[PDB]
RNA sequence: AAUCU
RNA sequence: GCCUGCUUUUG
RNA sequence: AGUAGAAACAAGGC
């Protein structure tokens, strides 16, 4: 029984015209229909409509990019401008002691100089981070009287790094009956993000990226015996991959992202109000098959008492180089670059003496960032799986294996990039490479634009599709999509070259 | 040569290589504070477009609500919550005349189940917001907590056990005075931890009752700017229960649904009803396909346009059903929103930050804010009633989504040939907010005309179009759910790609999971073997990174690497041990379907063997058996599934610690509850052994079951078996013990 | 004697006093689910996080005295501190291997026997016989398939109080167990886990996944029997198919089913074919069901079914000429009869097509606890004479028989929600959804069947509707009589002829059987069928047909597209468009061919015209013998 | 030759 | 000095 | 400073 306060409730959640549940009640058991709907488009205005705008070659126009200052580099280590420096150490991946290989692989190396500033920040302090490379000198040299290598090395708390790191930046946190007469209390910023406009050296990065080496970057676990043919058919597709997969600079950029984002959190969760000294080591197997292990730079970790998924860990980092950074300083805005040393390379300018740099910053992270970074081994699998779809498609059609006629006869090529005279293409593996790039590039540059970005162009190019396939593509609000897509470009590099390269293929297309 | 993988789609489909276009090997976005301007957004939006309605003060909350039902007619292409009653219920009676004695039995299938189901059906589900508590908390202990309160306040029905009984509770409980609470608290200085008193009167508990708690939702796959949610609460549960019961079984009747169907069992229905679309098409007729969502779905519909489709759907019904289906659509049609956590504040010269709670928005000069968020506040300061906004003319995100289908389908319905009169017609598929129309006519022009009337027809209804982010193309290609039908669906990969690392539950679940994707990918999906032996591999090592399970036959220095290398050395056959005891991988294709311990059985060690798999271990533990192999997961673009994984109950077989921060919070005496009730439960598990696989059923206090049953297994022990008489006098001693404890 | 202590300790104190005294048992099930929170939303995160710190793992407190606090190295394996809501310590993954090398030991036999279901999948990988791999162009199609085929005797709700007799004896309450398989299983796994101690809770999980039925929609090609959908992922691919054959035994459902499939794909084709019975030879010599051959089932196996009665005639074997409905097996003994393609509506409004049949004709049903004599014409029933033992096998045959009969007062008694479609839109058999709507119980069929007069002839029995005999008025031709024992073993094969195009004859020369009795039905085998002659798609389906159909023209158009303009006739009459014609209804395949013919004639004459996606399309249309007319087409359907 | 979530 | 590192996340 | 991006972190609570 619905009765009291249910009841009036009841009265008062009907249309405007009633006044009691039980008037509605009947009012709905004697409903036979005469023709309402008829009656109610009748009145409704003609302006209310669902016009078809047709679809043509003629009517995309290209996506119109944002204006500002040039985009700069956020990634957490150098891509394309790093330096390696090795001693050839035969232990794998995870073996051995890593400030201890770090301090033989910095042994191997004479050219040191008295360090100086090359190009500096603009808003920072300088001198600290020219200290702070000095105190990690300090501190690899004490490392060495100390009898045994302790695998996890603490530093001094001291201006240079205090600083560096952001300690005590934080505002302390009161009530608002004690902050109420402030002049300047206000709420948190919270603007549209400053504009940033595309720059050249995104797309060098991407086509190093997509390179072959001379060295081999993952070594794989065993799995069982192959006792079925499917299995040993599917060791030679694998045999294949991995030989294309294991020779690439964006496998280098997996491991180098795993090794630091593992070791920053096993480190942020253990040692949490300790600084840290963390080297950045890789482990490769050159042409011969000797192991080699090889030195980046190194990381100095801060606080990190991380409630939170989104809490921020400041870290410094400092990366070794040979690239002057007068050449591009837009590229280098949130850098301190300092000079170290020289070096002698096989060289044909008599012995060359090319000076070497050291790039300086303070970057951060979060958990959840971490986590992803720790886990970029699964874009070796987004790729793959694509190549392997694209052979079995053809293995239905002439029945047989593929995987040896496009490895090694190069029969079948598909476009890949845009040179002067226009469309080239390339084999499977040029293929791979390049997916695997943009994976890589995708977990490393990963922002809500893309996101964004990625399913409003999906939109676009399955339209686009139709109008290839020759199904007579129609819109009903076409600039309202573009300034959707349009909403989302904003600063981020990696988003504005995949933008660009939508022009080109609507200029490629629709022809 | 410059690289672009994009003009790889000149050559290959969109289709057959749409996996690319899904960034999903990177972090999602996450929301960082609050979501109360979220909230406003939401609330002033679904205002704004129903604004021409007429506005009405509520008698018992005192809140203004707007009725736009029965409104002017819209005038534009813009978003309009203004429904037609007469046009409802004619698409309504329409529906029962094409497909006829669905509500009949659809009804008498609810009625069965209205009268059998139990309260504990409430604690299976998600969490749930405490009026008692003024948040979130897990669905059994919100029900713990209301049906506390009734008994102490005097409503005992739900004693019987059925949830009826406990909906004429909360009913009842409206009509009183003042109703009575208790609250935690806790004091150190020593830690006292204990209880207060307090008292609600009835405008209170109505706006405690008829409020959602609304929050921002992080990891959201596919948009540049965050949404916001809602959660009800204990007392609309029941009530929304039996709903979406009725339009679930309603909705199985209909071919045009995909609410209640998963998997492959909606493709497959997908693509059954293009085919049949597809037949009964005529072949000089020309044909076309709309790939459409929806905009502002859930502002624009109305609960009383549910109340309407609700008192028709039980025409000709018992008033008791007829009146227990109709209070969920009244509840919503006077429903609240809780705002939020607040705001925060930052002054740079004192260097310094403070927090706002969202119940001073009323009371608090806009200086501080920024003129977006001021003309939020500017405009919802009205509808403002201790600390929560008055929101009548629209849903929220996630709720009634299967009558909303029912709806779709009523305007799909309206395309027969029947009731159009004419030359065109259509069909499609819905489901909340995605649809794909199939459109017939013998030209353009027709074309136009029906795609002109499914707008306005939809218009009259309140639902609108997204002109947007909608395209019309020839027959064989469309979108749905992220489903690309190319001329028969399509495999994507990369939304299944964030389930091909370690899960986080425990050794032997994570093991089995791991391959159980990698199968379950080959049959449904389209990876290939080579890649599957790649997956393998990589996910072999991260599971022996995450859980520092290495080899045993390497220098890896970890924290137990030293308990393995002496396992190892111990033991003889190597090819037994398991990945998280520092052996190795025997898996291949061949074998993906197999548990760990069933692989390897004949190579085990027999001390290994019967070390491992022990029953004495302290590590184990099985509760219920709706739990044992059962483990949620988090999938990209969709809720938190259930999978279930093939494992052998071995010491690997742990559970993780707890969170631990609610010690240092005024609740922390749900802590002491949930131990104290453990405690008992764990005995009555000693006495009833069958009381974790079959529920108990009983009216007597749990000690006297459990000292009954003691003297009749004594004595039965003790006729013929183990128990003497010494143990027999003791034993009835202490029984005697605890009556004299419980009775007194 | 040690629970009754801490129950004292617990009634001592005075909160957990006042829960264990005013808490019911009912209320027990919702406190029980009490807690702070239990929920990560990302667990993976907290695991990497957790597994970096010291002490993440928890376990009981009596751990610790059974592991040491710390070992030889000076690592410490447990703390003293203890989880939120729990008695619980923390502990950490060094204690687990610590257990694993130095820890108690028990006897591992009984493991085998309680998780079955693995072990089994292991003895059943381990003696498997792996086969080549096949590339080629495949299909899959969605369906509904087991996991689990259970035990086809305990019906999902016997099997529940089975376990619970197994494991918690005296917790059972008031059932008694009734069938004679309840009780065998009962005794077994009973006296298998006699004194066991691994967990009742586990126990019953895994007898729950030995004995109860479970289901699951997945895409399927190849077999759908559960042996050979737990190696689906092994089995079949998006290009490949792996031949392999578990190791285990094979139910004889499956094998029967799957000749039954088999029989009727290779009847199909040839009765189309120019010498149906040659090709039906080299069809059955060269197919191969679940690693055995196809003549081995087929001498072995007795299967009522035309198309199985055909193979084994043209393989010279005894015939019974019969088949199944109902569970019942039928064997006509009068009359000739012709299907019609039929549509019509329910008492419940829904539209369903049929396949009525002709003439009249009498039929000799023969069941396990019944028996009956059944006459009946064109929709309608004429008479019938019944010999069960109890009443409600008289009310299956009964029921059963009007089923058959076609009779509209059993179309127009159809009441409730009867979906003639799946869940997903799949078109289910309207015969057997019928015959299981009337198995509830058909009152309505009952009280709307008729009355008659009777002869008392023979003093036979007069019907009841509910146990009510009726020995002077009753239901129209139905009567009843009574036996003790079987009236005739009618399970006696008799020798036949066939001629080239399939027609089967008995000693005299009547006719018995012929391709048109076979059904139109397409149906998805259980066990693999695998045939091997040159082209591996010829009995593999209508998708597959086609596919591979237009891509053997594809690979083959350098010669088709000379041969198409030279001596084309011996391009329409080939081998290979005949799987084709199977699908194109017999009775436009005429005028298709003469009309289709006809174009590419004077696509020929003509100059100019070219289009090899026509001649691509039209072609299988083209083999069929010529019918000439004078319509036209837009489409053809197939 | 099938109708069980 | 003590305590904490997801106590509120639609379908 | 830096991370980030419509609101927060740059440790928090008693």
């Amino acid at each position: 029984e619905i009765t009291g306060t249910m009841r009036r409730l009841a009265d008062q959640s009907l249309p405007p015209n009633f006044s009691c549940l039980e008037n509605f009640r009947a009012y709905v058991d004697g409903f036979e229909p005469n023709g309402y709907i008829e009656g109610k488009l009748s009145q409704m205005s003609k302006e209310v409509n669902a016009k078809i705008e047709p679809f043509l070659k003629t009517t995309p126009r290209p996506i119109r990019l944002p204006d500002g200052p040039p985009c700069f580099q956020r990634s957490k280590f150098l891509l394309m401008d790093a330096l390696k420096l090795s001693i050839e150490d035969p232990s794998h991946e995870g073996e051995g002691i890593p400030l201890y290989d770090a301090i033989k692989c910095m042994r191997t190396f004479f050219g040191w100089k008295e360090p100086y500033i090359v190009k500096p920040h603009e808003k920072g302090i300088n001198p600290n981070y020219l200290l702070s490379w000095k105190q990690v000198l300090a501190e690899l040299q004490d490392i060495e009287n100390e009898e045994k290598i302790p695998r996890t090395k603490n530093m001094k708390k001291t201006s240079q790094l205090k600083w560096a790191l952001g300690e005590n930046m934080a505002p302390e946190k009161v009530d608002f009956d004690n902050c109420r007469d402030v002049s300047d209390l206000k709420q948190y910023d919270s603007d549209e993000p400053e504009l940033r406009s595309l720059s050249s050296w995104i797309q060098n990065e991407f086509n190093k990226a997509c390179e072959l080496t001379d060295s081999t970057w993952i070594e794989l676990d065993e799995i069982g015996e192959d006792v079925a043919p499917i299995e040993y058919i599917a060791s030679m597709r694998r045999n294949y991959f991995t030989a294309e997969v294991s020779h690439c600079r964006a496998t280098e950029y997996i491991m180098k992202g795993v090794y630091i984002n593992t070791a920053l959190l096993n480190a942020s969760c253990a040692a949490m109000d300790d600084f840290q000294l963390i080297p950045m080591i890789s482990k490769c197997r050159t042409k011969e098959g000797r192991r080699k292990t090889n030195l980046y730079g190194f990381i100095i970790k801060g606080r990190s008492h991380l409630r939170n998924d989104t809490d921020v860990v400041n870290f410094v980092s400092m990366e070794f180089s040979l690239t002057d950074p007068r050449l591009e300083p837009h590229k280098w805005e949130k850098y301190c670059v300092l000079e170290i040393g020289d070096m002698l390379l096989r060289s044909a300018i008599g012995q060359m003496s090319r000076p070497m740099f050291l790039y300086v910053r303070t970057n951060g992270t979060s958990k959840i960032k971490m986590k992803w970074g720790m886990e970029m081994r699964r874009c070796l699998l987004q790729s793959l799986q694509q190549i392997e779809s694209m052979i079995e498609a053809e293995s239905s059609v002439k029945e047989k294996d593929m995987t040896k006629e496009f490895f090694e006869n190069k029969s079948e090529t598909w476009p890949i990039g845009e040179s002067p005279k226009g469309v080239e293409d390339g084999s499977i593996g040029k293929v791979c490479r390049t997916l695997l790039a943009k994976s890589v590039f995708n977990s490393l540059y990963a922002s809500p634009q893309l996101e964004g970005f990625s399913a409003e162009s999906r939109k676009l190019l399955l339209v686009v599709q139709a109008l290839r396939d020759n199904l007579e593509p129609g819109t009903f609000d076409l600039e309202g999509l573009y300034e959707a897509i349009e909403e989302c470009l904003i600063n981020d590099p990696w988003v504005l070259l995949n933008a660009s390269w939508f022009n080109s293929f609507l200029t490629h297309a629709l022809r | 040569m410059d690289v672009n993988p994009t003009l790889l789609f000149l050559k290959v489909p969109a289709q057959n290589a749409i996996s690319t276009t899904f960034p999903y090997t990177g972090d999602p976005p996450y929301s960082h504070g609050t979501g109360t301007g979220y909230t406003m957004d939401t609330v002033n939006r679904t205002h704004q477009y129903s604004e021409k309605g007429k506005w009405t003060t509520n008698t018992e909350t005192g809140a203004p609500q707007l009725n736009p039902i029965d409104g002017p007619l819209p005038e534009d292409n813009e978003p309009s919550g203004y429904a037609q009653t007469d046009c409802v219920l004619e698409a309504m009676a329409f529906l029962e005349e094409s497909h006829p004695g669905i509500f009949e039995n659809s009804c008498l299938e609810t009625m069965e189940v209205v009268q059998q189901t139990r309260v504990d059906r409430l604690t299976q589900g998600r969490q749930t917001y405490d009026w008692t508590l003024n948040r979130n908390q897990p669905a059994a202990t919100a029900l713990a907590n209301t049906i506390e309160v009734f008994r102490s306040n005097g409503l005992t029905a739900n004693e019987s056990g059925r949830l009826i009984d406990f909906l004429k509770d909360v009913m009842e409980s409206m009509d009183k005075e003042e109703m009575e609470i208790t609250t935690h608290f806790q004091r150190k200085r020593q830690r006292t931890i204990g209880k207060k008193k307090q008292r609600v009167n009835k405008r209170s508990y109505l706006i405690r009752a008829l409020t959602l708690n609304t929050m921002t939702k992080d990891a959201e796959r596919g948009k540049l700017k965050r949404r916001a949610i809602a959660t009800p609460g204990m007392q609309i549960r029941g009530f929304v229960y039996f709903v979406e019961t009725l339009a679930r079984s309603i909705c199985e009747k209909l071919e045009q649904s995909g609410l209640p169907v998963g998997g492959n069992e909606k493709k497959a229905k997908l693509a059954n009803v293009v085919r049949k679309m597809m037949t009964n098409s005529q072949d000089t007729e020309l044909s076309f396909t709309i790939t459409g969502d929806n905009t502002k779905w859930n502002e624009n519909q109305n609960p009383r346009m549910f109340l309407a489709m609700i008192t028709y759907i039980t025409k000709n019904q018992p008033e008791w059903f007829r009146n227990v289906l109709s209070i969920a659509p009244i509840m919503f049609s006077n429903k609240m929103a809780r705002l939020g956590k607040g705001y925060m504040f930052e002054s740079k010269s004192m260097k310094l930050r403070t927090q706002i709670p969202a119940e001073m928005l009323a009371s608090i000069d806009l200086k501080y804010f920024n003129e977006s968020t001021r003309k939020k506040i500017e405009k919802i300061r009205p509808l403002l009633i201790d600390g929560t906004a008055s929101l009548s003319p629209g849903m929220m995100m996630g709720m009634f989504n299967m009558l909303s289908t029912v709806l779709g389908v009523s305007i799909l319905n309206l395309g027969q040939k029947r009731y159009t009169k004419t030359t065109y017609w259509w069909d499609g598929l819905q489901s909340s907010d995605d649809f794909a129309l199939i459109v017939n006519a013998p030209n353009h022009e027709g074309i136009q005309a029906g795609v002109d009337r499914f707008y306005r027809t939809c218009k009259l209804v309140g639902i609108n179009m997204s002109k947007k982010k909608s395209y019309i193309n020839r027959t064989g290609t469309f979108e749905f759910t992220s489903f690309f039908y190319r001329y028969g669906f399509v495999a994507n990969f990369s939304m299944e790609l964030p389930s091909f690392g370690v899960s986080g539950i425990n050794e032997s679940a994570d093991m089995s999971i791991g391959v159980t994707v990698i199968k379950n990918n080959m049959i449904n999906n389209d990876l290939g073997p080579a890649t599957a032996q790649m997956a393998l591999q990589l996910f072999i090592k991260d599971y022996r990174y995450t859980y520092r399970c290495h080899r045993g036959d390497t220098q890896i220095q970890t924290r137990r690497s030293f308990e393995l290398k002496k396992l190892w050395e111990q033991t003889r056959s190597k090819a037994g041990l398991l990945v998280s005891d520092g052996g190795p991988n025997l898996y291949n294709i061949r074998n993906l379907h197999i548990p760990e311990v069933c692989l390897k059985w004949e190579l085990m060690d027999e001390d290994y063997q019967g070390r491992l798999c022990n029953p004495l271990n302290p590590f184990v533990s099985h509760k219920e058996i709706e739990s044992v192999n059962n483990a949620v997961v988090m999938p990209a673009h969709g809720p938190a599934k259930s999978m279930e994984y093939d494992a052998v109950a071995t010491t690997h077989s742990w559970i993780p610690k707890r969170n631990r921060s609610i010690l240092n919070t005024s609740q922390r005496g749900i802590l002491e509850d949930e131990q104290m009730y453990q405690k008992c439960c764990n005995l009555f598990e000693k006495f009833f052994p069958s009381s974790s696989y079959r529920r108990p059923v009983g009216i007597s206090s749990m000690v006297e079951a459990m000292v009954s049953r003691a003297r009749i297994d004594a004595r039965i022990d003790f006729e013929s078996g183990r128990i003497k008489k010494e143990e027999f006098a003791e034993i009835m001693k202490i029984c005697s013990t605890i009556e004299e404890l419980r009775r007194q | 004697m040690e629970r009754i202590k801490e129950l004292r300790n617990l009634m001592s104190q005075s909160r957990t006093r006042e829960i264990l005294t005013k808490t019911t048992v009912d209320h027990m099930a919702i406190i029980k689910k009490y807690t702070s929170g239990r929920q990560e939303k990302n667990p993976s995160l907290r695991m990497k996080w957790m597994m970096a710190m010291k002490y993440p793992i928890t376990a009981d407190k009596r751990i610790t005295e059974m592991v040491p606090e710390r070992n030889e190295q000076g690592q410490t394996l447990w703390s003293k501190m203890s989880d939120a809501g729990s008695d619980r310590v923390m502990v950490s993954p060094l204690a687990v291997t610590w257990w694993n090398r130095n820890g108690p030991m028990t006897s591992t036999v009984h493991y085998p026997k309680v998780y079955k279901t693995y072990f089994e999948k292991v003895e059943r990988l381990k003696h498997g016989t792996f086969g080549p791999v096949h590339f080629r162009n495949q299909v899959k199609i969605r369906r509904r398939v087991d996991i689990n085929p259970g035990h086809a005797d305990l019906s999902a709700k016997e099997a529940q109080d089975v376990i619970m007799e197994v494991v918690f004896p005296n917790e059972v309450g008031a059932r008694i167990l009734t069938s004679e398989s309840q009780l065998t299983i009962t005794k077994e796994k009973k006296e298998e886990l006699q004194d066991c101690k691994i967990s009742p809770l586990m126990v019953a999980y895994m007898l729950e996944r030995e004995l109860v039925r479970k289901t699951r929609f997945l895409p399927v090609a190849g077999g759908t029997s559960s042996v050979y959908i737990e190696v689906l992922h092994l089995t079949q691919g998006t290009c490949w198919e792996q031949m392999y054959t578990p190791g285990g035994e094979v139910r004889n459902d499956d094998v029967d089913q799957s000749l039954i499939i088999a029989a009727r794909n290779i009847v199909r084709r040839a009765a189309v074919s120019a010498d149906p019975l040659a090709s039906l030879l080299e069809m059955c010599h060269s197919t191969q069901i679940g690693g055995t051959r196809m003549v081995d089932i087929l001498r072995q196996n007795p299967t009522e079914e035309q198309a199985v009665d055909i193979c084994k005639a043209a393989m010279g074997l005894r015939i019974s000429s019969s088949f199944s409905f109902g569970g019942f097996t039928f064997k006509r003994t009068s009359g000739s009869s012709i299907k019609r393609e039929e549509e019509l509506l329910t008492g419940n409004l829904q539209t369903l097509k049929i396949r009525v049949h002709d003439g009249y004709e009498e039929f000799t049903m023969v069941g396990k606890r019944a028996t009956a004599i059944l006459r009946k014409a064109t929709r309608r029933l004429v008479q019938l004479i019944v010999s069960g033992r109890d009443e409600q096998s008289v009310a299956e045959a009964i029921i059963v028989a009007m089923v058959f009969s076609q009779e509209d007062c059993m179309i127009k008694a159809v009441r409730g929600d009867l979906n003639f479609v799946n869940r997903a839109n799949q078109r289910l058999n309207p015969m057997h959804q019928l015959l299981r709507h009337f198995q509830k119980d058909a009152k309505v069929l009952f009280q709307n069947w008729g009355i008659e007069h009777i002869d008392n002839v023979m003093g036979m029995i007069g019907v009841l509707p509910d146990m009510t005999p009726s020995t002077e008025m009753s239901m129209r031709g139905i009567r009843v009589s009574k036996m003790g024992v079987d009236e005739y073993s009618s399970t006696e094969r008799v020798v036949v002829s066939i001629d080239r195009f399939l027609r089967v004859r008995d000693q005299r020369g009547n006719v018995l059987l012929s391709p048109e009795e076979v059904s139109e039905t397409q149906g998805t085998e259980k066990l693999t069928i695998t045939y091997s002659s040159s082209m591996m798609w010829e009995i593999n389906g209508p998708e597959s047909v086609l596919v591979n159909t237009y891509q053997w023209i594809i690979r083959n158009w350098e010669t088709v597209k000379i041969q198409w303009s030279q001596n084309p006739t011996m391009l329409y009459n080939k081998m290979e468009f005949e799987p084709f014609q199977s699908l194109v209804p017999k009775a436009i395949r005429g005028q298709y061919s003469g009309f289709v013919r006809t174009l590419f004639q004077q696509m020929r004459d003509v100059l100019g015209t070219f289009d090899t996606t026509q001649i691509i399309k039209l072609l299988p249309f083209a083999a069929a013998p010529p019918k000439q007319s004078r319509m036209q087409f837009s489409s053809l359907t197939v």
